[PDB]
Protein backbone atom coordinates (compact mmCIF):
# COMPACT_ATOMS: atom_id res chain seq x y z
CA UNK A 1 0.00 0.00 0.00
CA UNK A 2 2.77 2.54 0.81
CA UNK A 3 6.00 1.39 -0.59
CA UNK A 4 8.04 0.63 2.73
CA UNK A 5 6.20 3.94 3.79
CA UNK A 6 8.07 5.75 1.26
CA UNK B 1 -0.44 19.47 17.23
CA UNK B 2 2.25 18.82 20.18
CA UNK B 3 1.19 22.08 21.53
CA UNK B 4 -2.05 20.85 22.87
CA UNK B 5 0.25 18.66 24.82
CA UNK B 6 1.37 22.19 26.71
CA UNK B 7 -0.68 24.42 29.04
CA UNK B 8 0.95 27.69 28.70
CA UNK B 9 1.92 30.79 26.94
CA UNK B 10 2.16 29.13 23.67
CA UNK B 11 2.95 31.39 20.57
CA UNK B 12 3.64 30.08 17.02
CA UNK B 13 5.25 31.38 13.84
CA UNK B 14 4.96 29.21 11.00
CA UNK B 15 7.32 28.43 8.03
CA UNK B 16 5.49 28.49 4.97
CA UNK B 17 6.40 27.40 1.75
CA UNK B 18 8.81 30.26 -0.31
CA UNK B 19 6.75 32.76 -2.48
CA UNK B 20 7.57 32.67 -5.92
CA UNK B 21 9.63 35.78 -5.81
CA UNK B 22 11.45 35.17 -2.98
CA UNK B 23 12.66 31.67 -4.91
CA UNK B 24 13.87 34.61 -7.62
CA UNK B 25 15.46 36.31 -5.04
CA UNK B 26 17.45 33.06 -3.51
CA UNK B 27 18.18 31.97 -6.96
CA UNK B 28 19.69 35.23 -7.71
CA UNK B 29 21.66 34.40 -4.34
CA UNK B 30 23.48 31.26 -5.31
CA UNK B 31 24.48 32.54 -8.86
CA UNK B 32 21.91 31.85 -10.85
CA UNK B 33 21.75 33.30 -14.23
CA UNK B 34 17.68 35.05 -14.84
CA UNK B 35 15.86 33.82 -17.67
CA UNK B 36 15.39 36.22 -21.34
CA UNK B 37 13.47 33.88 -23.86
CA UNK B 38 9.90 33.20 -21.88
CA UNK B 39 10.45 29.83 -22.09
CA UNK B 40 13.12 30.36 -19.75
CA UNK B 41 11.32 32.21 -17.24
CA UNK B 42 8.23 29.53 -18.04
CA UNK B 43 11.23 27.24 -17.34
CA UNK B 44 12.03 28.95 -13.79
CA UNK B 45 8.14 29.02 -12.33
CA UNK B 46 8.04 25.64 -13.47
CA UNK B 47 10.51 24.27 -10.97
CA UNK B 48 9.05 26.63 -8.52
CA UNK B 49 5.21 25.21 -9.32
CA UNK B 50 7.01 21.88 -9.01
CA UNK B 51 8.66 22.33 -5.67
CA UNK B 52 6.04 23.80 -4.59
CA UNK B 53 7.89 26.47 -2.60
CA UNK B 54 10.56 24.45 -1.09
CA UNK B 55 13.98 25.52 0.60
CA UNK B 56 15.20 22.27 0.43
CA UNK B 57 14.34 20.50 -2.57
CA UNK B 58 15.14 24.02 -4.32
CA UNK B 59 18.16 23.68 -2.79
CA UNK B 60 18.87 19.98 -3.98
CA UNK B 61 17.30 21.24 -7.56
CA UNK B 62 20.38 24.04 -7.52
CA UNK B 63 23.36 21.84 -5.78
CA UNK B 64 22.37 19.43 -9.52
CA UNK B 65 21.68 21.78 -12.19
CA UNK B 66 25.67 20.80 -12.69
CA UNK B 67 26.22 22.76 -15.80
CA UNK B 68 24.09 25.76 -14.53
CA UNK B 69 22.13 26.35 -18.41
CA UNK B 70 18.66 26.54 -18.34
CA UNK B 71 18.78 24.30 -20.49
CA UNK B 72 19.97 21.15 -18.39
CA UNK B 73 17.56 22.88 -15.65
CA UNK B 74 14.55 21.88 -17.73
CA UNK B 75 15.88 18.82 -18.01
CA UNK B 76 16.07 18.28 -14.24
CA UNK B 77 12.24 19.72 -14.53
CA UNK B 78 11.76 16.79 -17.05
CA UNK B 79 13.32 14.06 -14.78
CA UNK B 80 10.91 15.53 -11.84
CA UNK B 81 7.92 14.29 -13.43
CA UNK B 82 8.80 11.03 -14.50
CA UNK B 83 11.44 9.73 -12.17
CA UNK B 84 9.89 11.87 -9.04
CA UNK B 85 12.08 14.04 -6.57
CA UNK B 86 15.18 10.99 -7.65
CA UNK B 87 15.74 12.55 -10.18
CA UNK B 88 17.54 15.63 -8.56
CA UNK B 89 18.42 13.60 -4.88
CA UNK B 90 21.58 15.22 -3.91
CA UNK B 91 24.04 15.86 -1.38
CA UNK B 92 23.04 19.32 0.28
CA UNK B 93 23.05 21.08 3.61
CA UNK B 94 20.14 19.49 4.18
CA UNK B 95 20.82 15.88 6.64
CA UNK B 96 18.49 14.16 3.81
CA UNK B 97 19.43 12.93 0.21
CA UNK B 98 16.29 13.86 -1.29
CA UNK B 99 12.56 15.46 0.03
CA UNK B 100 10.97 11.97 0.07
CA UNK B 101 12.94 10.57 3.00
CA UNK B 102 12.31 13.32 5.25
CA UNK B 103 8.27 12.84 4.70
CA UNK B 104 8.73 9.41 4.97
CA UNK B 105 8.52 10.00 9.05
CA UNK B 106 6.11 11.79 8.80
CA UNK B 107 3.57 9.39 7.21
CA UNK B 108 4.78 7.04 9.52
CA UNK B 109 3.75 9.34 12.82
CA UNK B 110 0.61 9.25 10.97
CA UNK B 111 -3.01 8.16 12.42
CA UNK B 112 -3.39 4.77 10.16
CA UNK B 113 -6.90 6.38 8.57
CA UNK B 114 -4.54 9.44 8.34
CA UNK B 115 -2.18 7.52 6.68
CA UNK B 116 -5.45 5.85 3.97
CA UNK B 117 -6.49 9.66 3.05
CA UNK B 118 -2.99 10.67 2.24
CA UNK B 119 -2.23 7.50 0.64
CA UNK B 120 -5.65 8.19 -1.81
CA UNK B 121 -4.82 12.32 -2.33
CA UNK B 122 -2.41 10.96 -5.23
CA UNK B 123 -5.48 10.83 -7.69
CA UNK B 124 -6.43 14.49 -7.23
CA UNK B 125 -5.25 17.90 -9.54
CA UNK B 126 -2.54 19.18 -8.28
CA UNK B 127 -2.07 23.13 -7.28
CA UNK B 128 -5.70 22.87 -7.73
CA UNK B 129 -8.40 24.13 -5.39
CA UNK B 130 -10.89 21.72 -5.05
CA UNK B 131 -14.66 20.84 -2.80
CA UNK B 132 -15.13 18.81 0.16
CA UNK B 133 -17.55 16.31 -1.73
CA UNK B 134 -15.04 16.02 -4.53
CA UNK B 135 -12.97 14.66 -2.21
CA UNK B 136 -15.34 12.62 -0.42
CA UNK B 137 -15.21 10.28 -3.67
CA UNK B 138 -11.23 9.03 -3.39
CA UNK B 139 -11.25 9.11 0.82
CA UNK B 140 -12.02 6.31 3.05
CA UNK B 141 -14.30 6.37 6.24
CA UNK B 142 -16.06 3.32 8.15
CA UNK B 143 -24.39 8.04 6.09
CA UNK B 144 -25.13 11.47 4.24
CA UNK B 145 -22.64 13.97 5.90
CA UNK B 146 -19.29 13.38 5.19
CA UNK B 147 -17.46 16.22 6.85
CA UNK B 148 -15.61 13.61 8.49
CA UNK B 149 -13.30 14.10 5.11
CA UNK B 150 -12.71 17.72 6.31
CA UNK B 151 -11.94 16.17 10.23
CA UNK B 152 -8.97 13.60 8.28
CA UNK B 153 -8.08 16.36 5.71
CA UNK B 154 -7.62 18.50 8.11
CA UNK B 155 -4.97 17.01 10.98
CA UNK B 156 -3.34 15.92 7.04
CA UNK B 157 -2.64 19.59 6.98
CA UNK B 158 -1.43 20.28 10.54
CA UNK B 159 0.82 17.15 10.52
CA UNK B 160 3.67 17.94 7.86
CA UNK B 161 1.54 20.60 6.30
CA UNK B 162 0.55 17.66 3.39
CA UNK B 163 -2.96 19.47 2.66
CA UNK B 164 -3.51 22.98 2.86
CA UNK B 165 -6.67 24.13 4.26
CA UNK B 166 -8.39 27.52 3.06
CA UNK B 167 -12.18 28.31 4.30
CA UNK B 168 -13.89 30.16 1.54
CA UNK B 169 -15.62 30.80 -0.91
CA UNK B 170 -16.26 27.33 -0.04
CA UNK B 171 -14.90 24.79 2.05
CA UNK B 172 -11.68 23.05 -0.17
CA UNK B 173 -8.33 21.55 0.52
CA UNK B 174 -5.26 21.64 -1.92
CA UNK B 175 -2.22 18.80 -2.59
CA UNK B 176 0.60 20.89 -3.73
CA UNK B 177 2.94 19.95 -6.28
CA UNK B 178 5.92 18.41 -4.33
CA UNK B 179 3.99 16.99 -1.31
CA UNK B 180 1.74 15.21 -4.60
CA UNK B 181 5.19 13.65 -6.50
CA UNK B 182 6.37 12.39 -2.90
CA UNK B 183 3.52 10.38 -3.19
CA UNK B 184 3.28 9.82 -7.42
CA UNK B 185 6.49 7.43 -6.72
CA UNK B 186 5.74 6.22 -3.27
CA UNK B 187 2.76 4.62 -2.90
CA UNK B 188 1.00 1.12 -4.40
CA UNK B 189 0.57 1.37 -8.05
CA UNK B 190 -2.59 -0.33 -7.40
CA UNK B 191 -3.88 2.24 -5.15
CA UNK B 192 -3.22 4.64 -7.72
CA UNK B 193 -5.57 2.96 -10.47
CA UNK B 194 -8.27 2.14 -7.52
CA UNK B 195 -8.31 5.95 -6.89
CA UNK B 196 -8.95 6.88 -10.37
CA UNK B 197 -11.84 4.45 -11.34
CA UNK B 198 -13.26 4.39 -7.61
CA UNK B 199 -13.47 8.25 -9.03
CA UNK B 200 -15.25 8.06 -12.10
CA UNK B 201 -17.95 6.12 -10.73
CA UNK B 202 -19.32 9.24 -8.09
CA UNK B 203 -18.29 10.78 -11.40
CA UNK B 204 -22.03 11.26 -13.07
CA UNK B 205 -24.61 10.99 -10.25
CA UNK B 206 -27.72 13.23 -11.50
CA UNK B 207 -8.14 29.33 -13.83
CA UNK B 208 -8.46 31.43 -10.20
CA UNK B 209 -12.22 30.46 -10.05
CA UNK B 210 -13.30 27.53 -7.82
CA UNK B 211 -15.10 24.51 -9.87
CA UNK B 212 -19.08 25.36 -9.92
CA UNK B 213 -21.34 22.88 -8.33
CA UNK B 214 -22.98 22.98 -11.84
CA UNK B 215 -19.93 21.39 -13.46
CA UNK B 216 -18.65 18.60 -11.01
CA UNK B 217 -19.63 15.40 -12.59
CA UNK B 218 -16.93 16.21 -15.24
CA UNK B 219 -13.21 16.42 -13.49
CA UNK B 220 -11.87 16.04 -17.51
CA UNK B 221 -11.10 19.80 -17.07
CA UNK B 222 -8.11 18.34 -15.22
CA UNK B 223 -7.91 15.28 -18.00
CA UNK B 224 -4.11 16.02 -18.61
CA UNK B 225 -3.28 15.45 -14.93
CA UNK B 226 -5.48 11.94 -14.75
CA UNK B 227 -3.73 11.10 -18.57
CA UNK B 228 -0.49 11.18 -16.66
CA UNK B 229 -1.76 9.20 -13.83
CA UNK B 230 -3.25 6.23 -16.21
CA UNK B 231 0.15 6.45 -18.40
CA UNK B 232 1.70 5.79 -15.15
CA UNK B 233 -0.20 3.26 -13.91
CA UNK B 234 -0.02 1.22 -17.21
CA UNK B 235 3.98 0.76 -16.54
CA UNK C 1 -5.99 -31.42 -31.58
CA UNK C 2 -4.91 -34.49 -29.56
CA UNK C 3 -6.15 -36.00 -33.16
CA UNK C 4 -2.59 -34.55 -34.34
CA UNK C 5 -1.16 -37.12 -32.31
CA UNK C 6 -3.32 -39.41 -34.67
CA UNK C 7 -1.79 -40.47 -38.39
CA UNK C 8 -5.13 -41.41 -40.16
CA UNK C 9 -8.66 -41.33 -41.31
CA UNK C 10 -9.21 -38.72 -38.47
CA UNK C 11 -12.47 -37.94 -38.91
CA UNK C 12 -14.45 -35.82 -36.86
CA UNK C 13 -17.74 -34.36 -35.91
CA UNK C 14 -18.26 -31.10 -33.84
CA UNK C 15 -20.95 -30.56 -31.13
CA UNK C 16 -21.96 -26.93 -31.87
CA UNK C 17 -24.11 -24.64 -29.16
CA UNK C 18 -27.61 -25.39 -28.88
CA UNK C 19 -29.28 -23.23 -31.38
CA UNK C 20 -31.70 -20.84 -30.11
CA UNK C 21 -34.64 -22.81 -31.32
CA UNK C 22 -33.32 -26.23 -30.18
CA UNK C 23 -33.32 -24.55 -26.44
CA UNK C 24 -37.03 -23.83 -26.53
CA UNK C 25 -37.22 -27.99 -27.50
CA UNK C 26 -35.14 -29.05 -24.39
CA UNK C 27 -37.59 -27.06 -22.10
CA UNK C 28 -40.63 -27.78 -23.98
CA UNK C 29 -39.00 -31.47 -23.57
CA UNK C 30 -39.21 -31.88 -19.30
CA UNK C 31 -42.20 -29.59 -19.14
CA UNK C 32 -41.11 -25.81 -19.42
CA UNK C 33 -44.00 -23.49 -20.26
CA UNK C 34 -43.23 -21.26 -23.12
CA UNK C 35 -43.44 -17.30 -23.55
CA UNK C 36 -46.26 -15.07 -24.29
CA UNK C 37 -45.61 -11.18 -23.48
CA UNK C 38 -42.54 -9.79 -25.46
CA UNK C 39 -40.60 -9.46 -22.34
CA UNK C 40 -40.95 -13.23 -21.40
CA UNK C 41 -39.33 -14.25 -24.42
CA UNK C 42 -37.06 -11.88 -24.72
CA UNK C 43 -36.32 -13.52 -20.65
CA UNK C 44 -35.33 -16.70 -21.92
CA UNK C 45 -33.69 -15.63 -24.96
CA UNK C 46 -31.74 -14.24 -21.71
CA UNK C 47 -31.20 -17.57 -20.66
CA UNK C 48 -30.61 -19.16 -24.13
CA UNK C 49 -28.08 -16.30 -24.72
CA UNK C 50 -26.39 -16.29 -21.14
CA UNK C 51 -26.04 -20.12 -21.17
CA UNK C 52 -24.11 -19.69 -24.91
CA UNK C 53 -26.31 -22.68 -26.65
CA UNK C 54 -25.67 -25.18 -22.96
CA UNK C 55 -26.84 -28.50 -22.89
CA UNK C 56 -25.43 -28.68 -19.18
CA UNK C 57 -25.96 -25.21 -17.81
CA UNK C 58 -29.49 -24.88 -19.18
CA UNK C 59 -30.04 -28.27 -17.35
CA UNK C 60 -28.54 -26.88 -14.01
CA UNK C 61 -31.36 -23.82 -14.64
CA UNK C 62 -33.99 -26.12 -14.89
CA UNK C 63 -33.25 -27.58 -11.83
CA UNK C 64 -32.75 -24.96 -10.03
CA UNK C 65 -36.06 -23.18 -11.56
CA UNK C 66 -38.24 -24.77 -8.14
CA UNK C 67 -41.74 -22.91 -9.01
CA UNK C 68 -41.10 -23.18 -12.83
CA UNK C 69 -42.46 -19.77 -13.72
CA UNK C 70 -40.89 -17.05 -15.83
CA UNK C 71 -40.64 -14.65 -12.83
CA UNK C 72 -38.31 -17.40 -11.21
CA UNK C 73 -36.75 -17.47 -14.44
CA UNK C 74 -35.49 -14.21 -14.42
CA UNK C 75 -35.26 -14.26 -10.70
CA UNK C 76 -32.19 -16.60 -11.83
CA UNK C 77 -31.34 -14.54 -15.27
CA UNK C 78 -30.68 -12.02 -12.12
CA UNK C 79 -28.41 -13.68 -10.07
CA UNK C 80 -26.23 -14.94 -12.85
CA UNK C 81 -24.68 -11.76 -13.68
CA UNK C 82 -23.92 -10.39 -10.05
CA UNK C 83 -22.90 -14.07 -8.70
CA UNK C 84 -21.94 -16.50 -11.85
CA UNK C 85 -22.18 -20.09 -12.77
CA UNK C 86 -22.17 -20.64 -8.66
CA UNK C 87 -25.55 -18.53 -8.94
CA UNK C 88 -26.84 -21.78 -10.76
CA UNK C 89 -24.87 -24.72 -10.34
CA UNK C 90 -27.10 -28.01 -8.94
CA UNK C 91 -27.29 -31.26 -8.73
CA UNK C 92 -27.50 -32.56 -12.32
CA UNK C 93 -27.14 -35.56 -14.51
CA UNK C 94 -23.81 -33.78 -14.84
CA UNK C 95 -20.60 -35.21 -12.91
CA UNK C 96 -19.62 -31.17 -12.43
CA UNK C 97 -21.68 -29.13 -9.70
CA UNK C 98 -21.18 -26.56 -12.44
CA UNK C 99 -19.85 -25.67 -15.79
CA UNK C 100 -16.86 -23.80 -14.05
CA UNK C 101 -15.44 -26.58 -12.41
CA UNK C 102 -15.57 -28.51 -15.54
CA UNK C 103 -13.97 -25.61 -17.50
CA UNK C 104 -11.11 -25.14 -14.85
CA UNK C 105 -9.80 -28.40 -15.91
CA UNK C 106 -10.26 -27.03 -19.87
CA UNK C 107 -8.10 -23.75 -18.18
CA UNK C 108 -5.26 -25.55 -16.40
CA UNK C 109 -4.41 -27.91 -19.83
CA UNK C 110 -3.49 -25.09 -21.59
CA UNK C 111 -0.11 -23.58 -22.61
CA UNK C 112 1.05 -21.44 -20.10
CA UNK C 113 0.74 -18.12 -22.60
CA UNK C 114 -2.78 -19.16 -23.56
CA UNK C 115 -3.46 -19.08 -19.97
CA UNK C 116 -2.88 -15.16 -20.36
CA UNK C 117 -4.82 -14.28 -23.58
CA UNK C 118 -7.56 -16.73 -21.84
CA UNK C 119 -7.12 -14.80 -18.76
CA UNK C 120 -7.25 -11.61 -20.62
CA UNK C 121 -10.34 -12.08 -23.15
CA UNK C 122 -12.35 -11.05 -19.75
CA UNK C 123 -12.39 -7.27 -20.81
CA UNK C 124 -14.25 -8.36 -24.26
CA UNK C 125 -17.59 -8.05 -25.05
CA UNK C 126 -19.39 -11.18 -24.85
CA UNK C 127 -21.40 -12.22 -28.29
CA UNK C 128 -19.70 -9.23 -30.33
CA UNK C 129 -17.14 -10.08 -33.75
CA UNK C 130 -13.77 -7.60 -33.04
CA UNK C 131 -11.03 -7.46 -35.39
CA UNK C 132 -7.49 -9.57 -34.64
CA UNK C 133 -5.72 -6.26 -34.12
CA UNK C 134 -8.68 -4.82 -31.66
CA UNK C 135 -7.71 -8.02 -29.77
CA UNK C 136 -3.49 -7.03 -29.96
CA UNK C 137 -4.00 -4.04 -27.36
CA UNK C 138 -5.36 -6.87 -24.60
CA UNK C 139 -3.12 -9.80 -25.46
CA UNK C 140 0.37 -10.61 -24.18
CA UNK C 141 3.82 -11.53 -26.29
CA UNK C 142 3.19 -8.07 -37.10
CA UNK C 143 0.71 -9.27 -34.20
CA UNK C 144 -0.94 -12.48 -35.74
CA UNK C 145 0.66 -14.55 -33.46
CA UNK C 146 -2.59 -13.35 -31.37
CA UNK C 147 -4.85 -15.08 -33.43
CA UNK C 148 -2.74 -18.41 -32.87
CA UNK C 149 -3.26 -17.95 -29.47
CA UNK C 150 -6.88 -17.20 -30.25
CA UNK C 151 -7.27 -20.69 -32.68
CA UNK C 152 -5.20 -22.65 -30.00
CA UNK C 153 -7.67 -20.99 -27.33
CA UNK C 154 -11.26 -22.27 -29.20
CA UNK C 155 -9.40 -25.55 -30.47
CA UNK C 156 -9.05 -26.33 -26.71
CA UNK C 157 -12.49 -26.39 -24.74
CA UNK C 158 -14.41 -24.03 -27.72
CA UNK C 159 -13.37 -21.59 -25.44
CA UNK C 160 -13.43 -18.24 -28.22
CA UNK C 161 -15.10 -18.56 -31.88
CA UNK C 162 -13.71 -18.54 -35.03
CA UNK C 163 -14.88 -16.27 -38.16
CA UNK C 164 -12.58 -15.92 -41.27
CA UNK C 165 -14.36 -12.84 -43.35
CA UNK C 166 -15.55 -10.58 -43.73
CA UNK C 167 -12.60 -10.07 -41.91
CA UNK C 168 -10.34 -12.08 -40.15
CA UNK C 169 -12.23 -11.40 -35.97
CA UNK C 170 -12.74 -13.74 -33.23
CA UNK C 171 -15.39 -14.04 -30.65
CA UNK C 172 -16.41 -14.79 -27.30
CA UNK C 173 -19.20 -16.31 -25.99
CA UNK C 174 -21.23 -15.50 -22.18
CA UNK C 175 -21.08 -18.40 -20.37
CA UNK C 176 -17.36 -18.82 -21.00
CA UNK C 177 -17.29 -15.40 -19.95
CA UNK C 178 -18.98 -15.44 -16.24
CA UNK C 179 -16.67 -18.44 -16.11
CA UNK C 180 -14.23 -16.18 -16.41
CA UNK C 181 -15.86 -13.10 -13.91
CA UNK C 182 -15.32 -14.33 -10.60
CA UNK C 183 -12.56 -16.24 -11.69
CA UNK C 184 -9.55 -14.06 -13.12
CA UNK C 185 -7.46 -11.93 -10.54
CA UNK C 186 -10.40 -9.05 -9.16
CA UNK C 187 -7.47 -6.75 -9.98
CA UNK C 188 -6.37 -8.01 -13.50
CA UNK C 189 -10.09 -6.96 -15.04
CA UNK C 190 -9.44 -3.69 -14.03
CA UNK C 191 -5.80 -3.47 -15.39
CA UNK C 192 -7.17 -5.05 -18.96
CA UNK C 193 -10.02 -2.56 -18.81
CA UNK C 194 -7.36 0.18 -18.70
CA UNK C 195 -4.93 -1.54 -20.94
CA UNK C 196 -7.37 -0.98 -23.30
CA UNK C 197 -8.16 2.22 -22.94
CA UNK C 198 -4.56 3.03 -23.50
CA UNK C 199 -4.02 1.01 -26.53
CA UNK C 200 -6.96 2.18 -27.89
CA UNK C 201 -6.65 6.16 -27.57
CA UNK C 202 -3.42 4.95 -29.22
CA UNK C 203 -5.03 4.26 -32.18
CA UNK C 204 -6.60 7.75 -32.02
CA UNK C 205 -2.92 9.36 -32.40
CA UNK C 206 -2.12 7.42 -35.30
CA UNK C 207 -4.39 10.18 -37.62
CA UNK C 208 -25.76 -6.71 -36.27
CA UNK C 209 -25.18 -7.81 -39.90
CA UNK C 210 -22.27 -5.66 -40.19
CA UNK C 211 -18.31 -6.10 -38.90
CA UNK C 212 -17.10 -3.41 -37.01
CA UNK C 213 -14.71 -0.85 -39.17
CA UNK C 214 -11.49 0.38 -38.99
CA UNK C 215 -12.81 4.57 -38.82
CA UNK C 216 -14.26 3.17 -35.83
CA UNK C 217 -11.88 1.14 -33.87
CA UNK C 218 -10.88 4.12 -31.98
CA UNK C 219 -14.33 4.21 -29.75
CA UNK C 220 -15.33 0.73 -27.57
CA UNK C 221 -17.14 3.40 -26.43
CA UNK C 222 -20.23 1.41 -28.18
CA UNK C 223 -20.32 -1.30 -26.05
CA UNK C 224 -19.93 1.21 -22.65
CA UNK C 225 -22.77 0.17 -21.39
CA UNK C 226 -21.08 -3.61 -20.41
CA UNK C 227 -17.89 -1.82 -20.05
CA UNK C 228 -19.36 0.03 -17.40
CA UNK C 229 -20.37 -3.07 -15.90
CA UNK C 230 -17.37 -5.13 -15.77
CA UNK C 231 -15.14 -1.69 -14.91
CA UNK C 232 -17.99 -1.35 -11.21
CA UNK C 233 -16.56 -5.18 -10.91
CA UNK C 234 -13.26 -5.06 -10.38
CA UNK C 235 -12.66 -1.17 -8.92
CA UNK C 236 -15.32 -1.60 -6.42
CA UNK D 1 -3.40 -15.25 -7.80
CA UNK D 2 -4.11 -15.19 -11.13
CA UNK D 3 -7.28 -17.36 -11.30
CA UNK D 4 -8.21 -19.67 -8.25
CA UNK D 5 -6.44 -22.75 -7.79
CA UNK D 6 -6.13 -22.79 -10.83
Amino acid sequence: MFNFMG
Amino acid sequence: EISNAASQTCEFIEVTSLEIDECYDFLEAYGMPMPVGEKEEDVLNKTIELSSGNPATLMMFFKSCEPKTFEKMAQLNNKLESRGLVGVECITPYSYKSLAMALQRCVEVLSDEDRSALAFAVVMPPGVDIPVKLWSCVIPVDEQLDDEVADRLKRLSKRGALLSGKRMPVLTFKIDHIIHMFLKHVVDAQTIANGISILEQRLLEIETVIRPEDFPKFMQLHQKFYDSLKNFACC
Amino acid sequence: EISNAASQTCEFIEVTSLEIDECYDFLEAYGMPMPVGEKEEDVLNKTIELSSGNPATLMMFFKSCEPKTFEKMAQLNNKLESRGLVGVECITPYSYKSLAMALQRCVEVLSDEDRSALAFAVVMPPGVDIPVKLWSCVIPVLDDEVADRLKRLSKRGALLSGKRMPVLTFKIDHIIHMFLKHVVDAQTIANGISILEQRLLEIGNNNETVIRPEDFPKFMQLHQKFYDSLKNFACC
